[PDB]
């Protein structure tokens, strides 16, 4: 129960556009972190036997897996070169702590539990964590309002009013699935969960969690799981999980066999013999139906969100919000280009706005017009025979 | 009709070096090897300075691109698509010369075949009546 | 000196291997596959070499390694390799008159490297074949002799119903009889507890299909 | 040495019998990674390519105009263009226009080409990629060529017994480097393919290649430009017409 | 697995192909049919064609009978066999019985015969749905539509293809007594159902009435302006 | 046609659509993020801790218990004695990852309690043996054991009634009552397989076998089992065995054993040869040259097709047991198991929607309950009812019929 | 997988298997046709016209079905000979029963119900064939036809099947009059529009073959264009295309002095 990490982010200024009330709300975060920086810099300006105690303490101390600990001052560790030497355990050890497998700390020379170290976390899974968090909230997201309720009674009502649940006694999914076609929002509302949420968010792509060697792939799911578990509440976001997660077919390869042997393991974890604590799963996919069943498992993941192609009225408000900071002319009347009946991602409507500012840019006018629009529909979407039907 | 063995003649009449593969050991079994031999012996000539690559049968991976739907197909492709890069991409080679044999340019794969940076085309035909001659002579 | 004993999973080779060590004497070695492939390299090989040596040591001797296909299927794979070497060289090393005998096992022998199956090497191979309707018919009132099998069981019928069982699938169908008998409060096994053993051995059920007469 | 340098997987170096921290070594990073950075650049130039005005303009703005003059873009409130992906058929010079936009540049110029990031050991081109995309970010402003990228990326496979699903993995983290958490900060990427039709759509989405630049075949006063090009350093005799060589040439590519 | 065999049951108990008959239906332009108390009256999606195009061999809206017409929805020339088999089996029915084929008569026909076609394993369903519009020989406005799969059913209203469940929903709302009092305000009711999908609405609509006794009519793209002009002077009227 | 922007273009467009705060926002925003780095650069990095107990708790003159019983010795197994040569000993050591040695006792105030393989310690510079070990216990294999029972009783599992009972049987009454097998005759089945489609109680039932038995319980980890180091895996697997046999009544529970060992044709897969020898030294603990003991075997698997036969086989898996889609009965029973917390209606109709959800599993019964929980919550609703259960199902078990009329 | 049969639908609705010939239809030679208020035409391609071969056949792509239609197909040589014979014996049938020509929409309808049929039963693999109709009946004059694989037909006043179908059309949507083209610029604009689209060198007279369908006199006339004809109009065509590029260097040239 270390508690929530959390990700530190500075307020937001409300007014977007370039005008003194956004020059007072800047000014007043930069004087309030200036005062915080005075008021360190103060701190250090206006500032024994623990000395000793680490003098006493190895210099270069060594880190080592204690194995079988005997007596009350005597235990066995190991030299992480496979050696393990029957080491004694001075008093400075917290003792009542030590397990098998937790990763003492030895003095270099003599060869004793001096430490523990309760914070082996590998660095694999310590890049994996948010310490920022990204400045996408939920007002960048046009539409999608439906995934977004389904996201938030997952993630974020069971912290915020977890009192719902508990007078009907129901436990509230822990498991999410956002599938849908190549651009949608999927990231996105992960993003915005990231911003939005007070819990240890931990980024993850399934392309990552497969490791070079024999049985590494397994322990990195375990030792995530492990980090998701001890901080809480946590999620855990695995985005793209078809990397592994595929079907589970009779493999003929080892490194495929190795490769479902990770799955299994990200399974048992996400529902094992065992139990799971407060750590809320959000996988991301293009294209479900090639996941395995297990994994899509109703106790796994109890939530499955579609992001589908937009709608009219959601089109609308993709170009709202990606047009917002854009100093939009009067000539531009943003429906001839929801109108048309065509595969448009909320991405492809960002691009379709960039390359429209790129257009007027190139004629020389930093205020982008109807036709500047028409030209960047044309040229960014890149990709059933007539009479056939009808 | 004596191919192989011009390739050994120009070996022969070298000045600087002559590494012979032949396109059938590129498709060895593990993922991502064949590639990694195009890239190694490519290399290899370049560290060696001037030097003559010979890749004595092409046709086996060097042939029409071809949508492919598979693994096996799909690593093939990967194979001549590493030879394209590798014979002429953004590493332009000095005084690195390549040289391919084969039964029929027919099946080659268009970007290896183009004829630009990658390819200038010889025919090796059955021999004449005056060419057995010499063949004959030669020989005995 | 090698004798090989290859088969399907279950037709009792090893069962045959613990009857020999049963009513042979001599000296038994219960080498068992896995065991010689330990991390450290040459961990392997020393193994070999000592159980051959304590093997030569205790005159007459049976060697039985079972699952042959574990120390070396093919082709860590050196290691592995050269385990199986140290096997190849330490059976070549000895005149058949060495009181030393050698009765692998495998299940796959499609695994099993060529030139450990070569002349002088392990050379006697005896196949175990899926026991046929007599064989099955015996397996049965082998494995249910210490029960209360009603005299009317038609051990025949069962061989016939039983279709490319092996031995441990008739084992397990008396076992699964004798299970079945015990519930109902059966003071008896009788021919239809034997019939759902077959059932439930191969995991199907029984149901009352609506559309048969 | 002050700790705060001191950053979690950075190499150190140690004093013997000790093991005090006495200096902060370069990044590590993968050989194969650190050997695919370009050191010297191509002699390959804008001069050297005919026909391809407009292919320049769009490929020169996604690339210069972003790291050059961010200003622009925050002043018109549109998102920087990150990736372009140059098509088109053989020999058109999809090449030659990297190679020309690596001399020209003055920003940092990484190269992956062909299977590069496909290792027979698992889970080994993503960690590749990963690494590929760090050395990025610390070297930014950064252009990633990705030469043949059909080689690694191409229309997903159904997870079977024919299906490479280990390049799949590479792809998706690739994806994922392009276009996922904590997007990138400077770096663009230049794709170059030669049949676009088999590329994922994931890939082909835009965010992750903004802008597609198609490579047709010179329409014979390209063609002129070339021949020019390519006669310069020639001693062409009196009375010979590049024009009519032109001609002759229909449908020939560079 | 357990498709590409018209006759073979999946475990759930589908027969899955003539389901994928119905989904190429859904590839369909919106056909919309109602029934009011002296005219039944069928529109229909145009989709507008290239101007070098002609316009007179594109038939959605089929008379298979003096009394009967038949609206489209789904694979053409399956269109073109089942209307023609449906005017012979009309004109013989009035061989064999001296009375005019009845809309049910002849939408049971239909059926029978798209049935026909999924029964066996050497033939392809008729993947198309069709809304059958006519009155009895007793006079009576009749509306039935037919699936690919040989099922037909008695509506009041509905509509078949790409907006099949938005213009259904939209008359289900919108559908009554009131609306339906006389022979115009049924009309009006089908040109505001078929303007939920047509996003032109006067150059992507076309309306065939039936009338009692009367031969069918299609309405002129002048008569259909001029009522969409009707219709949004309602609307902003009422707004 | 396209001029590019030229000097001038570009700094009148940097000048000219300007606001009059533009400058300011940027450089304050830039001191911003500056500021944000100083402040993290200061106050950076805590104190990680080390595990330093309370003072007081201390006890300087520790650097005397360094100086003294400094000897940090290494552990090594004697191997052999040298046969004792009666008189001078001359033991022999096995320090693992070191080497091996000829040494001899010093200060060994009992030479007898030596043994052969004891675990002895041994200084560093001369080999000479100080005190004796007991046997090393593998604290992975330790951990693997369960010892807080999960709250999951035979209650809970509905709609598995047959299962229930033949796992029961194999699982309990040889251990609490072997009077009647004994009795008949029979040796009960040793070695149960749960197999079925994911989802339907297996992890339950060993959850609630894990509940109910007074004995020993070791639930597998299955990425425990497969490591670098070719035999590890293998050893591990033999050292599981051997606690096993040593507790006096084992139940081994391997769950996803599909991940432990599928068929062994090996072929390309000559790097996954390690984990088929551990699957190879299970089967053969499972059976082979020698009695297992009291040791029954739980494996959990929803892809019992990719298995080995060897593992397969009627004498490792004895009981083999399918956890199917649950009937009528049986998904009315796994509703009510599931409704009995939540505050619902008091006349909702459970045996409808038992109906309504066909070849549906039980953890999908469960999101159903959950989904119809969450849609009353979604109205500010204390009491879900008959209506939100519908929902629930419709978006759950589906998420047109007019052919099956 | 949905493309094994003819008889089998993709789950989404589609006959791959029918889709798989409309679009194998486009190896065929380009092959197009123009309406005109005086009379309708086709032009064809040769796509094969080696020296060796002989001429022995007056036209290899247009076939006269029965006195007042005409019919340029496009697609597999068996089947186009198949068809061609059915449409004949479909005309001459419906001649026989009713003593007056088939009406052109239902010779098409006829043989687009044929090829429906193999499209809809057993193991039969749709005809790959494209066919251009042009003909003139009582009912509606001057008509042309275009019909797929499919069995689904429409009538058009300008189209075009085979290669480079797309361009073609594109070419003639640009620079057809929708009602008032004759048979003079009908031709013009074919030769145009074929020459843009061969993208074979100049346009070889002997790579094109041209029909003309007119009524003169009360009677139908076909007359597949002579290659002195197709010259002719090639090499006006031609001079057309050189005065254009006259005029425009003359414009280069007054815009150079500028
Ligand atoms: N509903 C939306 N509202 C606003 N922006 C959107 C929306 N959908 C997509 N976008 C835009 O799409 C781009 C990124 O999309 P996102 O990362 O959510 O896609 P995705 O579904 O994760 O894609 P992929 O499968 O390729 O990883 C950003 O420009 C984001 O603004
Ligand atoms: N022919 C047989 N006669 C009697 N019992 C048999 C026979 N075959 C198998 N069994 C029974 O099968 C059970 C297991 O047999 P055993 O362990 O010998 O199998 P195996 O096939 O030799 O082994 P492996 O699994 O390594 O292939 C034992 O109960 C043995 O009694
Ligand atoms: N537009 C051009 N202007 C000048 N030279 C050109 C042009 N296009 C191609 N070339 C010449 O052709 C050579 C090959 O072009 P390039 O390598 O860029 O082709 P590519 O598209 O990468 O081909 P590939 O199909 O082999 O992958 C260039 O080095 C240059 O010599
Ligand atoms: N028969 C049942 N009775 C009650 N609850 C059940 C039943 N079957 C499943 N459940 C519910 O489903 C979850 C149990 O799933 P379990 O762990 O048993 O799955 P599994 O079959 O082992 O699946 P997998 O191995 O594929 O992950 C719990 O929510 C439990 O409430
Ligand atoms: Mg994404
Ligand atoms: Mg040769
Ligand atoms: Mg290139
Ligand atoms: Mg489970």
């Amino acid at each position: 129960t270390k508690g929530p990490d959390a990700a530190s982010k500075l307020p937001l200024v409300t007014p977007h556009t370039q005008c003194r009330l956004k020059l007072l709300k800047l000014e007043r975060i930069k004087d309030y972190l200036l005062m915080e920086e005075e008021f360190i810099r103060n701190q250090e300006q206006m500032k024994e036997e623990r000395s000793k105690v680490d003098d006493l303490r190895g210099t270069p101390m060594s880190v080592g897996t204690l194995e079988e600990i005997i007596d009350d001052n005597h235990a066995i560790v190991s030299t992480s070169v496979g050696s393990e030497h029957y080491v004694s355990i001075l008093s400075f050890v917290d003792k009542d702590l030590l397990e098998p497998g937790c990763s003492v700390l030895l003095n270099h020379k003599v060869h004793a539990v001096i430490g523990v170290l309760m914070d082996d976390t590998d660095p694999l899974v310590t890049v994996m964590k948010v310490e920022k968090a990204p400045q996408e909230t939920y007002a960048d997201i046009g539409g999608l309002d439906n995934q977004i309720q389904e996201i938030k009674e997952s993630v974020e009502l069971p912290l915020t009013h977890p009192e719902y649940y508990e007078e009907m006694g129901i436990k509230p999914p822990k498991g999410v699935i956002l599938y849908g076609p190549p651009g949608t929002g999927k990231t996105l509302l992960a993003k915005a969960v990231a911003n939005q949420t007070s819990a240890t968010f931990l980024r993850v792509v399934g392309s990552e969690l497969i490791q070079k060697y024999l049985g590494d792939g397994p322990k990195l799911v375990r030792e995530l799981f492990r980090v998701a578990e001890e901080h809480a509440p946590s999620i855990v976001f695995i985005d793209e999980i078809d990397a592994i997660g595929t079907k589970r077919y009779d493999s003929n390869s080892g490194g495929e066999r190795e490769i479902q042997r990770t799955m299994l393991e990200l399974l048992n974890q996400l529902d094992g013999f065992d139990s799971r604590g407060d750590v809320k799963v959000i996988m991301a996919t293009n294209r479900i139906e090639t996941l395995d069943p297990a994994l899509i498992r109703p106790g796994r993941i109890d939530r499955k969100i579609e992001f589908p192609l937009p709608d009219e009225k959601t089109k609308k408000r993709i170009f709202q919000i990606h047009t917002s900071r854009m100093t939009l002319a009067d000539d531009v009347t943003l429906d001839d280009l929801i109108m048309a009946k065509d595969d448009l991602s909320g991405a492809d409507i960002k691009a379709i706005c960039t390359e429209a500012g790129l257009m007027a840019l190139r004629e020389r006018r930093m205020k982008v017009t109807n036709e500047d629009f028409k030209k960047s529909k044309e040229n960014v979407l890149y990709k059933t025979p007539e009479g056939l039907y009808l | 009709c004596g191919k192989t063995m011009l390739a050994k003649a120009v070996a022969h009449h070298t000045t600087a070096a002559f590494i012979r593969v032949v396109g059938s050991e590129f498709v060895q079994k593990y993922l991502g090897e064949g590639p990694r031999m195009v890239r190694d012996v490519f290399r290899l000539a370049k560290e060696n300075a001037p030097a003559i690559i010979f890749i004595d049968e092409i046709d086996a991976i060097a042939t029409k691109r071809f949508d492919a739907q598979t693994g096996a197909d799909r690593e093939v492709q990967r194979i001549l698509l590493e030879l394209l890069n590798q014979m002429d991409g953004f590493d332009q080679n000095v005084n690195v010369k390549v040289i391919m044999a084969t039964n029929r340019a027919d099946t080659l794969d268009p970007a290896l075949l183009r004829p630009g940076r990658l390819d200038r085309k010889i025919e090796f035909p059955l021999p004449d009546r005056r060419q057995k001659r010499l063949i004959f002579s030669t020989i005995t | 000196k090698g004798v090989l004993m290859y088969g399907p999973p279950g037709t009792g080779k090893t069962l045959l291997a613990r009857a020999c060590a049963a009513q042979t004497k001599a000296t038994f070695l219960k080498l068992a596959g896995p065991q010689l492939v330990q991390m450290f390299i040459g961990d392997g090989a020393k193994l070999v070499r000592d159980a051959f040596a304590l093997a030569k040591e205790k005159a007459p001797s049976i060697i039985f390694i079972d699952e042959l296909d574990a120390i070396g299927t093919k082709r860590g794979d050196r290691e592995v390799q050269r385990t199986m070497l140290e096997l190849l060289n330490q059976l070549d090393g000895f005149q058949p008159n060495t009181q030393v005998k050698v009765i692998a096992a495998t299940n796959r022998v499609d695994i099993l490297d060529p030139a450990l199956l070569r002349s002088g090497r392990l050379d006697r191979k005896i196949e175990f074949p899926m026991p046929n309707e007599e064989a099955r018919a015996r397996i049965m009132q082998i494995h249910s002799r210490k029960m209360n099998v009603s005299p009317d069981v038609n051990y025949e019928e069962l061989a016939r119903c039983t279709d490319d069982f092996n031995g441990a699938q008739c084992k397990a169908v008396c076992v699964e009889a004798g299970m079945i008998a015990l519930r109902r409060g059966a003071t008896e096994l009788t021919h239809e507890d034997y019939m759902e053993g077959i059932l439930e051995v191969q995991a199907k059920k029984k149901a009352n299909l609506q559309y048969y007469a | 040495i002050d700790i705060n340098d001191v950053t979690p997987n950075c190499r150190v170096a140690l004093r013997n019998d000790s093991y005090t921290l006495h200096k902060i070594l370069p990044n590590k990073v993968d050989p194969l990674v650190s050997l695919m950075m370009v050191e010297k650049v191509p002699d390959s130039t804008y001069e050297m390519i005919g026909g391809l005005d407009k292919q320049i303009k769009e490929i020169k703005e996604v690339i210069e105009l972003p790291v050059k003059h961010p200003e622009l873009f925050e002043a018109l409130g549109i998102a920087q263009p990150k990736g372009v992906l140059l098509y088109g058929p053989p020999g058109t010079g999809k090449t030659l226009l990297a190679r020309a936009v690596a001399h020209h540049t003055d920003c940092t110029f990484i190269r992956v080409s062909g299977s590069e990031l496909v290792q027979k050991f698992i889970g080994e081109g993503a960690r590749m990629v990963r690494e590929l995309f760090v050395m990025a970010r610390e070297h930014a402003p950064s252009i990633i060529f990705m030469d043949e990228i059909d080689s690694i990326g191409s229309s997903r496979l159904e997870g079977g017994s024919g299906g490479d699903s280990e390049v799949q993995r590479t792809m998706l983290e690739l994806l994922n480097q392009l276009d996922g958490f904590e997007a990138t900060k400077n770096i663009k990427v230049i794709m170059a393919t030669n049949r676009i039709d088999i590329l994922d759509s994931a890939l082909l989405r835009p965010g992750r290649i903004d802008r597609k630049i198609e490579f047709p075949p010179p329409n014979e006063e390209a063609r002129l430009d070339i021949l020019k090009i390519h006669s310069r350093k020639m001693n062409l005799t009196r009375g010979i017409n590049l024009r009519k060589i032109a001609e002759l040439m229909p449908g020939a590519s560079g | 697995s357990y498709d590409r065999a018209i006759t073979v049951f999946s475990p759930d108990g589908h027969l899955f192909q003539v389901e994928y008959a119905q989904e190429a239906v859904k590839k369909g332009s919106t056909a919309v049919g109602v029934r009011g108390r002296d005219i039944v009256v069928l529109g229909v999606e145009k989709k507008s064609v290239a101007k070098l195009q002609d316009e007179r061999t594109v038939r959605k809206i089929c008379a298979l009978d003096d009394n009967v017409c038949m609206a489209f929805a789904g694979l053409t020339a399956d269109a073109r066999i089942v209307i023609n088999r449906a005017r012979v089996e009309c004109q013989s029915h009035r061989l064999t019985v001296e009375d005019p084929v009845t809309v049910e008569y002849i939408t049971r026909y239909i059926a029978s015969l798209k049935q026909r076609y999924t029964q066996s394993n050497g033939r392809r369903p008729f993947g198309i749905s069709a809304l059958i519009v006519g009155f009895d020989f007793d006079g009576t406005p009749r509306l039935y539509q037919t699936d690919p799969s040989g099922t037909y059913h008695a509506w009041k209203a509905n509509a078949i293809g790409r907006g099949a469940k938005s213009v259904r929903e939209f008359l289900e709302k919108n559908y009554t007594d009131e609306a339906i009092e006389t022979d115009d305000l049924t009309i009006k009711l089908v040109i505001k159902a078929l303007l939920e999908v047509v996003q032109s609405g006067g150059k992507n609509i076309e309306l065939a009435v039936m009338r009692r006794d009367q031969s069918l009519k299609i309405l002129n793209p002048e008569e259909i302006e001029k009522y969409v002009a009707e219709i949004e002077k309602e609307k902003e009227e009422n707004e | 046609p396209i001029r590019a922007l030229d000097e001038g273009d570009i700094a009148l467009l940097k000048t000219y659509g300007q606001s009059t705060y533009s400058r300011q926002i940027k450089q304050v925003e830039d001191d911003i993020q500056q500021l944000l780095k100083k402040i993290n650069e200061l106050t950076g990095i805590k104190e990680s801790d080390t595990g330093l107990a309370p003072p007081a708790l201390w006890d300087l003159a520790a650097d005397k218990q360094t100086l003294q019983s400094e000897q940090p010795l290494q552990v090594a197994r004697c191997t052999k004695i040298i046969n004792a040569d009666s008189e001078d000993p001359k033991y022999i050591i096995n320090v693992k990852q070191f080497a091996k040695f000829v040494v001899d006792l010093s200060d060994q105030v009992a030479p007898t309690d030596i043994e052969e393989g004891m675990r002895v310690g041994v200084d560093r510079n001369k080999y000479q043996i100080h005190i004796p070990l007991p046997p090393k216990i593998d604290p992975t294999v330790t951990m693997m054991q369960v010892e807080e029972k999960p709250d999951v009783t035979y209650s809970d599992v509905g709609g598995c009634k047959e299962q229930i009972e033949k796992l029961r049987e194999v699982v309990e009454t040889p251990l609490l009552h072997p009077e009647r097998f004994v009795n008949l005759g029979i040796e009960p089945p040793k070695g149960v397989l749960l197999f079925g489609p994911p989802g339907t109680g297996k992890t339950l039932c060993a959850r609630a076998v894990a509940n109910r038995t007074d004995a020993c319980f070791i639930r597998v980890i299955g990425s425990e089992l497969v490591q670098k180091y070719v035999g590890e895996g293998a050893r591990m697997v033999r050292e599981l065995f051997e606690m096993a046999r040593t507790k006096k009544a084992c139940l081994i529970f391997f769950d996803e054993i599909d991940a432990i060992g599928g068929a062994r044709f090996d072929d390309g897969a000559g790097g996954d040869n390690e984990v088929q020898r551990t699957m190879l030294e299970l089967i053969n603990q499972l059976d082979g040259f020698d009695p297992r003991g009291n040791i029954k075997v739980l494996m959990a698997t929803n892809r019992p097709d990719t298995l080995d036969p060897a593992l397969m086989r009627p004498g490792r898996l004895d009981r083999k047991i399918e956890f199917s889609l649950p009937d009528l009965e049986g998904r009315t029973h796994i509703f009510k198991i599931h409704a009995r917390s939540m505050s619902v209606e008091r006349d909702i109709r459970f045996e409808l929607l038992a109906r309504l959800c066909p070849n549906s599993t039980g953890a999908e019964i469960r999101s159903v309950c959950t989904e119809a929980g969450m849609f009353a919550i979604r109205a500010r609703r204390k009491i879900a009812t008959e209506k939100d259960f519908l929902e629930a199902v419709n978006k759950v078990i589906k998420s047109r019929y007019m052919t099956y009329n | 997988r949905y493309d094994s049969r003819t008889t089998i639908f993709s789950p989404e609705g589609r006959l791959y298997q029918v889709e798989y010939a409309m679009e194998a239809i486009g190896h065929a030679g380009t092959c197009l046709g123009i309406l005109a208020n005086d009379g309708v035409l086709l032009a064809a391609e040769r796509r094969n016209i080696h020296k060796l071969l002989d001429e022995v056949f007056f036209s290899e792509k247009i076939y006269k079905l029965n006195e007042d239609m005409a019919c340029s197909v496009a697609g597999i040589t068996s089947d186009a000979n198949v068809l061609t014979n059915e449409l004949r014996l479909i005309a001459q049938r419906y001649l026989l029963q009713y003593q007056e020509p088939i009406p052109c929409e239902q010779l098409v309808t006829a043989l687009c119900d044929i090829k429906q049929a193999y499209t809809q039963f057993g193991g039969k693999r749709p005809f790959g064939v494209s066919l251009l109709y042009i003909g003139w009946d009582k009912h509606y004059g001057f008509q042309l036809y275009q019909s797929d694989p499919s069995g689904n037909y429409g009538g058009w006043k300008a189209t075009c099947i085979g290669n480079n179908s797309a361009a073609a059309v594109s070419m003639l949507k640009q620079d057809y009059k929708e009602g008032e083209m004759t048979l003079k610029s009908a031709l013009a604009l074919a030769i145009k529009v074929l020459n843009k689209t061969m993208d074979v060198s100049k346009l070889s007279a002997e790579k094109v073959e041209i029909a003309t369908l007119t009524r003169e006199n009360g009677k139908t006339v076909i007359r597949v264009l002579k290659q002195k004809e197709v010259e002719q109009l090639i090499k006006k065509h031609e001079e057309e295309e050189a005065k254009a590029e006259r005029e425009k260097k003359e414009k280069e040239q007054k815009e150079k002095d500028k």
